[PDB]
């Protein structure tokens, strides 16, 4: 009897200097294939392209 | 004519000035409690300001109506105002100094030569009074009349930076000014402070006498701090903001000090070299006329 | 005078400095590269033939 929620950083700090983005990015890599590490490398040499 | 109120035309709601803050209507005095100083190790000492030439510019006639007022406001915080120093608009204000000329200043703040009846203005005893100082703004750029540019800011700190110790003492440490701002605040304030009829203020300040003019100093106080305070952003050496808890906060280093910078920014208005000359005139002028 | 390009962001660049030293293996060389060319147009030397 619980409820799992993302929790942003901004939330829990006061201090907004240290705190670059929010929720949407964790949802958006839950969206993602877990990635091996030379799939990382792919990726990064793609947009890299 | 208007006739004068004995406390000075500025008693009349005609004249209120007024500044948005951050877009909503306020006097000047509760923008100036918005102001706070980090004070530096650098000290601003009061020196005596010089008396101003006797010398007003010639009473020359010139074709046109001549607008002094928006000449002045933007002289001292318009968005680049250009020829200041033109000598006609001050020919024809000398020309209001005579004892018996025909010129009137209207409330609108335009000279017209005529004696044109359809448009209420000052008294003219109390315009004589304004132009017979303020022409002097004429000698602003001939090298004889030039008025310091550096330590009559000295005076400006402290009549707006300066608490009342550091007034009656005469000396106050070096500030650094700072706000709860929005965006443009400073340009904004700026062009607030330009629709101000400072023509009601001066004239004001050159007739009244006594325990009249004595409370238009202490009722008008904030309005010329604010002016000086426009007059300071113009001139300070660097002017930033400083994020702090999703508020920004406005930082304009230093109060007191001018910089003599000439080249235009973003942040706030600025002086052309012409520009410092004709502030420099104007605030000898009025503080002159201030501490009497 | 106002240059309406955006500030050299110092922090920024010492940062991406440090990870690209931590990745890139040419990073050496190419600073090496552009000092190396200064010298050469400084004229500060030349090899003689005897």
């Amino acid at each position: 009897r619980y409820h799992e929620s993302v929790l942003e950083i901004a939330d829990i700090f006061d201090q907004a200097d240290f705190i670059q983005t929010s929720d949407a990015v964790r949802q958006l890599r839950a969206l993602m294939p877990t990635l091996s590490t030379s799939q990382i490398r792919h990726a990064i040499e793609r947009i890299a392209q | 004519m208007l006739q004068q109120p004995t406390g000075g035309y500025t008693t009349l709601e005609q004249f209120a000035f007024t500044i948005r803050n951050d877009g909503t209507n306020a006097t000047p005095t509760q923008f100036l409690q918005l102001l706070s100083y980090e004070a530096t190790e650098n000290e601003l000492v009061k020196k005596t300001i010089p008396t101003p030439e006797t010398h007003l510019p010639s009473a020359r006639n010139v074709p046109g109506n001549v607008y002094i007022e928006d000449a002045i406001t933007q002289a001292l915080f318009g968005i680049s105002a250009q020829n200041v120093n033109a000598h006609g608009y001050f020919s024809r204000l000398s020309a209001l100094a005579l004892p018996n000329t025909s010129a009137r200043l209207g409330l609108d703040g335009v000279i017209y030569n005529s004696e044109t009846i359809n448009i209420p203005f000052y008294d003219p005893a109390a315009v004589a009074n304004f132009a017979a100082t303020y022409a002097k703004l004429g000698n602003a750029s001939t090298p004889r009349y030039r008025a310091d540019m550096i330590d009559i800011y000295a005076h400006v700190g402290l009549e707006l930076a300066g608490t009342d110790a550091e007034r009656a003492a005469g000396v106050m440490p070096v500030k650094r000014a700072k706000f709860d701002s929005w965006e443009g605040s400073l340009i904004s304030l700026s062009r607030d402070v330009v629709n101000w009829k400072i023509l009601a203020f001066l004239i004001d300040l050159c007739s009244l006498e006594g325990e009249a003019l004595r409370a238009f100093k202490t009722r008008n106080r904030d309005v010329f701090r604010m002016m000086l305070f426009i007059m300071s952003t113009a001139v300070a050496a660097n002017v930033v903001n400083r994020k702090v808890t999703k508020r920004v906060d406005r930082v304009l280093e230093y109060i007191g000090v001018n910089s003599m910078r000439t080249a235009g920014r973003t942040a706030t208005i600025t002086y052309d070299l012409s520009r410092h000359e004709f502030a420099a005139k104007f605030l000898q002028l009025t503080f002159t006329r201030w501490n009497a | 005078a106002l240059r309406p390009e955006l500030a050299f962001d110092h922090d920024h660049i010492i940062r991406c400095l440090m990870l690209a030293a931590a990745n890139y293996p040419r990073l050496e060389g190419i600073i090496v590269q552009i000092n190396t060319g200064y010298v050469a147009s400084a004229n500060v030397i030349r090899p003689v033939s005897e």
